[PDB]
Order: C-alpha cells, then structure tokens, then sequence
RNA sequence: GGUGCAUUAGCUAGUUGGUAGGGUAAUGGCCUACCAAGGCAACGAUGCAUAGCCGACCUGAGAGGGUGAUCGGCCACACUGG
RNA sequence: CGGUAUCUAACCAGAAAGCCACGGCUAACUACGUGCCAGCAGCCGCGGUAAUACGUAGGUGGCAAGCGUUGUCCGGAUUUAUUGGGCGUAAAGCGCGCGCAGGCGGUCUUUUAAGUCUGAUGUGAAAGCCCCCGGCUUAACCGGGGAGGGUCAUUGGAAACUG
C-alpha cells in the first residue's frame, strides 16, 4: 500500500489463490469496498464480511473454489497504474476473454462492470481485468 | 466577378462537366466556391441536374452565367423563373 | 488459347483429371519427363499448397496475373473466402459455354468466344473474361448456327449442370441461380489455396 | 456578438510598467506513451492601475494587440 | 524503463548502413561537393587490371580490376565470365554485389554494356554476361 | 483411430573411447480430427525404427481442446521453456495460420480457423510443448458458467 | 501540431514596458524624442546542420515506419543584391 | 482530332515466345567435357579425373510480351519491445552517501469541475482508400450517393477516480 492500494489488493488475492488458501483479510476503504462486492456478484468470491476496527476497519474475504479442486479466479491484471493512468471511451471499452472475463470501470455513476457500462453508454478509468 | 461555368472531368474524348460557381480569376478546374450540378453531353437528350434553389440566391448576389450554362438553364425552364423574381 | 502446349503433360503431372475424366491419365500415368517413371518423392507442405494452387488456374487455363485479381475481388465478397473465389471463377462465360455443351472442351470454348460467335442479351461479346450474372441470356448470334463443330459438340452432352438451363432448339442458355460449391467440380480442397496467398 | 478567449493563471512578475506576466499551467496527454505532462506557457496582460500583485490568481482575456507582445487585458483579481 | 524514464529520453533506433557506398554519391563540378543521391550504376575508367588469389580455402586465380568512378573515387571491381578483353584505360559500367572469397573487392562489373564485350559461347544463363541470341 | 504425423528427425551422436556413435531422434504428433491430439518422442539406431517407437509414446498423452463454432473460444498464450506462442481465434473460413510445427498439432486436432505467432525460441521440441500448454487454458462457455454459478445468456 | 545535434548554455540593447508624436487600410517599437531596466531559456532559449507545408502515396494485423513525383490547396522565387 | 472509333464483306493456320532456375532455404535430374584449373556464390559453401552446385546437351519447374540483375523503402526484426524486451554467470545495478528541481504519494467528509465521460450545434474542400448503385462489348478507367477521418471549437449535462 506504499503507492497503489488497488494493485496491492489484486496481488493479495492472486498470491492466496496460488497456494489454495481459503480466507484473507486486509484494511478497508471506500473504493476497496465495492470492488470486493462486484466479485461476489459473479461468484468469484464465496462471500465477504466487513469488520469494524479502531483505525479504519478491515474486510474479510472468503475465496471460493469449485469442487474437484479447480480454482475460480485464474488471474488478475491492472491497467490504470499510478505511473500511467488509462481512460477508455464508451465505444472502446474492451471485452475480456470474449466476454468470459470481467472488467471494472469507475464511470461517472459509481464503480461499474463493463457489462452494463457499454449498455449505459459511459466510459471512465479502467481499473482491472479479471479472468 | 463570380461567373457560373463548367469544369472538365472524365477520360479523353469522354467529357463530363460540372455546373460550378467560381471567381473569374481562378483556373478552369482549380478552386471553386460551390458545386451546383452536372451536365453530360454524351447522351443525346442531355443529362442535366441543377439545384434550382441555390442558384437562385446566387443570381440575386450577382453571378453572371456562362454562354452555354445560360442555354442549359433556359432549356431547363429555370431562366424564366429568374425573370419573375426580379420584378419583386 | 493462352497456353498453346501439349495438352496431357499438365493434366497428369498435376495428379488430377484436368478437363473431364480419364482421357489423359488412361495409360502411362507416370509423371512427365525422363524421370517420373522411376519414383515419387514425398512432397513438402509447400508443394502441397502450391500444386493445388496450380490445380485451379490450370483447370480453367487462365494466366496467373488475373488469378490474383479474381481472388482479390472475391475477398470483398461476403461468405467464406476460399469458397466464393471458386464460385466467382465459375461464372466466366467459357464455362457457361462449356457447361452448356456448346464446346467439347474449355480451351475450345475460349477459341469459340474470342472469335465473337456468341452474344449475351443480344450483343456481341468478344472476351472470355466476362462474367455473366443471373438472368442473362446466351445465344450464338444466329450467324454460325449451322457450323458443323458446334452441333457436333452438342451431341455428347454428358450431363448438363442443374444450375443452368439450355435447349438446342434455339441455342439459348442462362444461369438459373448461383452455384453451391458442391455443384462445382469441388474435387480439390479450397483451404490450401487461401493459405498460399496469405503467406 | 462574438467573445474572445478568456483564461486564468498566476502572476509571475510586475517589473514591467503597467503589465503583468501570468502562467497558465495545464495538462496534456503526451505524444506516444499517453502520460499527462504539466505544460505551462506564460502570456502578458494589461493593468491600467497596477492593482495586481505577484502570486495572485486572475482571469485574462485576448484582445487587440497593444504592444510588441501585449495582447491580453485583465478582468478581475480572483484572489491574492 | 519506467514510462517517465522513457519520456525524459525516448527510444532511438539504430542506423543501418549501406553496403555499396560508392553507388550513392555525386560530384557537383561547380562547387566541388559530394552530393548524396542514389544510383544503381555508375560509369568509370580502368586504372589497372590483373588477377588476385582467393582467400582460404578456395585456391583459384580471379580476374579483378581497379576503376576510377565518375565521382572521382577509385575502387576495385570483379570481372565475371570466362575471360575478358579489358585493356587499361577503358570505360566500364559498374554495379553492386560483393564476392565472399576476395577480401577487398565489393563491386562487380556488368558484362556487355560498354568496352566489356559479351562472354564467348554462353548457351544458357545469357541475360547475364550479355551475349546475343545465337540465331 | 489416430493419424500420426512426423515433425522433425535429428541425428545425434555421443563420443566414445574409440570414435563416434550416431543415433536418430524423431518427434511425431498424433491425433484424430475430433479434438484429441498428442505428441511423442523417440530414439533408436535406425530411422524407420525410430518413428515406430515414437508413436507408442504419444498415445499416452492425449489431450482435448474446446472447439466452439469450429474455432478456439478465446485467445491464450503458451509459455513453456524458451518458446512462447499465442493463439487467437480467426474468422470463419480463414484457415489455420501457424508456423511449422505448430500447425501440425492444430491440423490433427481438428480446428479449422485460428491465428498464431511463435514469439519465443524456434526449437521444434519446445514449440509443441508450448502449444500443448497453450490449449490447457482454453475453456468452453458452459464450464465457466458451472464454476461461477451463472449460465450462458448473461455471459454472452 | 509536426526534424537532429548539449562532443551546441546562456541570449537580447528598439531589446522589454511606459509618456507623447510621426507613418499606413488598419492595431502595433512599425518609427521618432524622453523615462525605467527589463524580456526570454533545461517545458531546450542561442548557435549549427537538414528541409517548402498539407490533402495524400508505399508498407504494416495494429500501433507505427519511409516519401511529399504526377492531381488539388497554401507559400516563396524569377541571372545575384538593393 | 478525322474517313479516327465502329460495322459489313472476302482470303490463309498461314505472318506472331522468350527469360530465369533445377544441392538445402525452394517448385523442378540425367549424360558428357574439365579436374583446387577454367570458374559459381543471396547464406550454408561447391570444385585436388565417377560434380543432382563449373561449361554444354536432353528433360523438368516458374512466369509470360515479358523475364532476370543492380539500387531505394516497409515487413519477417519482440533487432529501441506504449500495444511488445531486459540487467547473478550470456552486453547490461553508477563505489557509496547528503540531497535542488522533477516523478509518485495512507484513511474519511464537504465543496470546485483543470483532467475525465456524455448530449446538441458548426466545421474537418474537391479528388484518393472503403461501401452502395450506373456507365464504357469486360477490366483498367469513368460517373452519382454515403461513411470515416480531430487529444477541433461554442454550449448544456454527470461527480466515481486524478488534480
Ligand atoms: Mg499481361
Ligand atoms: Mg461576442
Ligand atoms: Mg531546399
Ligand atoms: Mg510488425
Ligand atoms: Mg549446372
Ligand atoms: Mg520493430
Ligand atoms: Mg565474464
Ligand atoms: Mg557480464
Ligand atoms: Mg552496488
Ligand atoms: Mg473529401
């Protein structure tokens, strides 16, 4: 969290995915909140709980695996990096893995996945890819 | 001294003209102010198309057509109309 | 025609029955030359997709320089890139003459047209490269109607293709509908052609 | 009617008589790598009464040329 | 390098060099300068002819020449074909193409364009060596 | 019901106390057009007997590939060894566009349209490994839906 | 908005601003007399070298890379200088 | 222009095919002559008396009124790598610190709208690439209609993220 607490957040998911862990916790923030809720809407996360603390609270995330020991979140990549910010126009929002994946966009009407941002015709900074 | 005139396009021995407005000083097929229509002399009943509205406002602004263009408008029945707005 | 050489070497070197079936490969089917009657070497994949490029233009006997242009023109046409190029190349009026039986072979049909013996929609046309579209009419201009060769070449009449209509009473013909690949010869693959030019 | 272009900026100097120099610092996506780079160019405005002081923020407007380079006039001192 | 370290100084490509430097120069006799143009061939005149020994492992004897070009540069060229009729001080036409064996020589004389006649008795591959059709 | 095809034949040699001794190694790829394919290696003193020993190896490494609409579903990159190859779907009827020993697996598998490019090294043993690694990350539409608790319509 | 060189670091003295006046179709240091000492530059001033500019052309999957002939628009020149 | 385009009628297969290559890359093989000589060569490299690599001849392959050679540019070249590379041993972490300018910056709330996204209006000539029709006996070519092309300007909106 030295510079980018979203790039770190994605990494903390990927590291614990590789070693087949089950739960993981990390300090909470308003932007970290819904980015963790979106992943619940597509089953990428088993469930999420919030914790209230003295400094800012933390967020506990229950990662999900399919039976037969197959991972569900197979990777994450960041696009808006603090060293180089990227913005995408409405018609030029990409599709990840021909629509199998999901992307996160911080449009003008709250953080939104591009399934409906293209349906709502808005663009904004592109936060991450998930696939 | 804007004058309605023509503009030679097409392959050799197959001309195809444009009814185009222009300043007198500029070349035959160089800069032009505005295109109006075409005029094909190949077909026996000549192929003529003109705006018949835009040219009317140009003529009220002082454009004097070329000799052959003047014939095209008359056979088009649109030179008579211009004789009927000048009374107003 | 354009290639005025012996008519059998190219057919049998090519490994197919060019211009019909079995006339030229009936006996001595060894590949031409001093060698060829000895043994066959395993063709590299480059040979695979080159010789089969040759199995098309040699089938119709047209110089290569327009083989591209027809191929390039066929690319803009919607569908499958390889299939359409076969379809469009079938529309040349040499076929439409040869398919109707007005000529025994293909190369005779080219020699037939070039001397201006036929008219599409009642106007003389002098070149084999014209492509005919649905709803046109092919007559014989009613000038050399009694020439012995043409009536003789209509005597064989193996099997008129479905996608054309013809009768010798008035020597007319048309293209009923666009052919459908399978209706063609289609004995060769088409993918090994598109690969070759996408090199 | 038609309006001239109107800008904003910060005062840089006043050592010239009855005129001031203001910087207009704005962002600009780079040529190739697409990284916003701070680009700032400084103009020269007009001050009838020398009211504007260094370090202030103002709004300036384009106009007729008035000197060798002076072609902007002040509208209001937004802050000190 | 990070993006910022790439916007302070950008990436500059290399500079690939010509292999036939004496075919892309020009002399303006009025101002005495070396113009920078391109040209497939240049005309020259011979200074000395003869033979040279090939580098290892090849062990033949090769007929070379030293020529003074139109732009005043003197270089060495190679005479192809079987034999030649090249005396000293003759105008020849030169072109590009090096030979691996001989170390110093880089250019390569055209046969059949000028004083250099056509190679005798070439039944095939005759477009080079410049011999007419044996009617 | 398979259709083995040979790729490359080398000629390797080890030095002994008296001189040199040569042996032949052949790489073959085997498959049927359904989507089942595999590759195998071999080594013997004689080339005709090197190929036969190679196929029996390959018949143990069968793999499957998704073929939605006669084409791979999505793009993917295989990154084994020093050889990296990316695969991306092609438009209908285009045909297989691939290098030397990377089309070999694709033709045998039964894919009709696909693009590719070998960004890594060029050793034929490593291209086949990368490509086989390339297809493992390739998923049908419904399998993804099973894991994520969704169905087909919302995904596409 | 579109070139390289830092083995090219300072440049400018009508210069930068002001008061009147002169001169043009016109604003204007364009010019004049006086006042003050400023103005620009590492976001490349200055100097050196190279080059007419664009719509476009060639190539490339794309981003890009090379060119500015013929056709159209703009500019500059007419044996060299005033 | 010019009795030029075109049409009609009569005559004769007669007057009309060459260039490069054939060891691998790369489609295409034999015989003789020569014997590290003469020579070939884009790279690997061929020739020291049994050459599919020199020279000729027969045959074959490629392309065609053209075929080859040389020169200049793009690609393959991820070989300046934003899309799209790296630095233990392959070239590549300054000998090491203090630090100006610069680059980047923990959590929350309110506000502004430079960045950001979006609506409308104007404009980005004509010819050219693309697409849709139509004319030259077909094509090349020539017409008509559209589309795109801007880190463009004026004005109205949105406030998640950067400032
Ligand atoms: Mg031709
Ligand atoms: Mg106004
Ligand atoms: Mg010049
Ligand atoms: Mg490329
Ligand atoms: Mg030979
Ligand atoms: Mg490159
Ligand atoms: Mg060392
Ligand atoms: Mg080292
Ligand atoms: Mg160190
Ligand atoms: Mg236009």
């Amino acid at each position: 969290v030295m510079t980018d607490p979203i790039a770190d957040f994605l990494t903390r998911i990927r590291n614990a995915n590789m070693v087949k862990h089950d739960k993981l916790e990390l300090p909470a923030s308003k932007i970290k909140k819904e980015i963790a809720e979106i992943l619940k809407r597509e089953g990428f996360i088993r469930d999420v709980e919030y914790i209230e603390d003295d400094n800012a609270g933390t967020i506990r995330v229950f990662l999900k695996y399919g039976a037969t020991g197959e991972r569900v979140i197979t990777g994450l990549k960041r696009i808006s990096k603090p060293g180089l910010r990227v913005y995408a126009k409405s018609t030029e929002v990409p599709k990840v893995l021909n629509g199998l994946g999901i992307a996160i966009v911080s449009t003008s009407q709250g953080v939104l996945t591009d399934k409906e941002a293209r349906a709502k015709q808005v663009g904004g900074e592109v936060l991450a890819y998930v696939w | 001294a804007v004058k309605i005139r023509l503009k030679r396009m097409g392959s050799k021995k197959k001309p195809f003209y444009r009814i185009v407005v222009a300043d007198s000083r500029f070349p035959r097929d160089g800069r032009s102010i505005e295109t109006i229509g075409t005029y094909n002399p190949l077909l026996d009943p000549v192929e003529v198309k003109i705006d018949e509205e835009a040219t009317l406002k140009w003529m009220h602004n002082g454009a004097k057509p070329s000799d052959t263009v003047r014939n095209l408008l008359s056979r088009e029945g649109i030179m008579e109309k211009f004789h009927n707005q000048k009374l107003g | 025609a354009r290639y005025t050489g012996p008519s059998w070497k190219v057919s049998r070197r090519l490994g197919i029955s060019l211009s019909g079936t079995g006339k030229e490969l009936e006996r001595r089917p060894y590949a031409p030359g001093q060698h060829g009657p000895t043994q066959r070497k395993k063709i590299s994949e480059y040979g695979l997709q080159q010789a089969e490029k040759q199995k098309l233009r040699h089938m119709y006997g047209l110089t290569e320089r327009q083989f591209k242009n027809t191929f390039n023109k066929a690319g803009k046409l919607q569908g499958k890139h390889g299939e359409n190029f076969m379809i469009l190349l079938e529309q040349r009026l040499d076929n439409i003459v040869y398919r109707l039986g007005l000529a025994r072979t293909r190369r005779a049909a080219r020699q037939l047209v070039n001397h201006g013996h036929i008219t599409v929609d009642g106007k003389r046309v002098d070149i084999p490269s014209y492509q005919v579209s649905v709803g046109q009419v092919i007559s014989v201009r009613e000038k050399s109607a009694k020439n012995s060769a043409i009536a003789e070449s209509l005597e064989v009449s193996s099997f008129v293709p479905e996608y054309v209509t013809f009768d010798a009473e008035t020597l007319t013909g048309s293209l009923n509908r666009l052919p459908e690949r399978s209706e063609l010869a289609a004995e060769i693959n088409e993918a090994f052609i598109v690969e070759f030019y996408s090199r | 009617r038609n309006q001239r272009k109107v800008y904003t900026g910060r005062v840089v100097s006043d050592k010239m008589d009855k005129t001031i120099t203001v910087v207009v610092e704005t962002y600009k996506k780079h040529g190739l790598y697409g990284k916003r780079v701070k680009y700032s160019k400084k103009f020269k405005a007009h001050d009838e009464n020398n009211i504007a002081k260094t370090g202030d923020v103002v709004r300036i407007s384009e106009t007729r040329p008035l000197s060798a380079t002076k072609h902007f006039r002040l509208l209001e001192v937004v802050e000190e | 390098p990070t993006i910022n370290q790439l916007v302070r100084k950008p990436r500059q490509s290399k500079i690939k060099k010509s292999t036939s430097p004496a075919l892309n120069k020009g002399l303006n006799s009025f101002k005495r300068e070396l113009t920078d143009v391109n040209s497939p061939q240049k005309r020259g005149v011979c200074t000395r002819v003869g033979t040279m020994t090939p580098k290892k492992p090849n062990s033949a004897l090769r007929k070379y020449a030293r020529v003074r070009l139109s732009n005043g540069i003197e270089v060495t060229a190679y005479i192809p074909g079987i034999g030649h009729n090249l005396q000293e001080h003759s105008v020849v036409l030169i072109r590009g193409g090096r030979v691996k064996d001989l170390p110093g020589v880089r250019y390569h004389i055209v046969r059949g364009a000028l004083d250099t006649a056509g190679v005798e008795n070439r039944g095939q591959s005759r477009s080079k060596y410049g011999t007419k059709k044996p009617k | 019901d398979l259709e083995e095809r040979v790729v490359t034949i080398n000629r390797v040699a080890k030095v002994v106390k008296g001189g040199r001794r040569f042996r032949f190694t052949a790489l073959v790829v085997v498959g049927d057009k359904n989507g089942h394919v595999g590759f195998g290696t071999g080594k013997a003193q004689e080339v005709p007997d090197a190929i036969r020993k190679a196929v029996e190896d390959a018949k143990k490494n069968m793999v499957f590939v998704p073929t939605v609409d006669t084409t791979i579903p999505h793009t993917v990159v295989g990154h084994f060894g020093g050889g990296e190859i990316l695969l991306k779907p092609a438009s209908a009827g285009s045909g297989v566009t691939a290098g030397g020993p990377v089309r070999a697996v694709l033709e045998l598998a039964g894919v009709a349209d696909v693009s590719s490019k070998s960004l890594g090294s060029n050793t034929p043993i490593n291209m086949v490994r990368a490509t086989i690694d390339g297809i493992k990350q390739l998923k049908n539409a419904e399998d993804v839906a099973k894991l994520r608790g969704k169905t087909v319509e919302e995904l596409l």
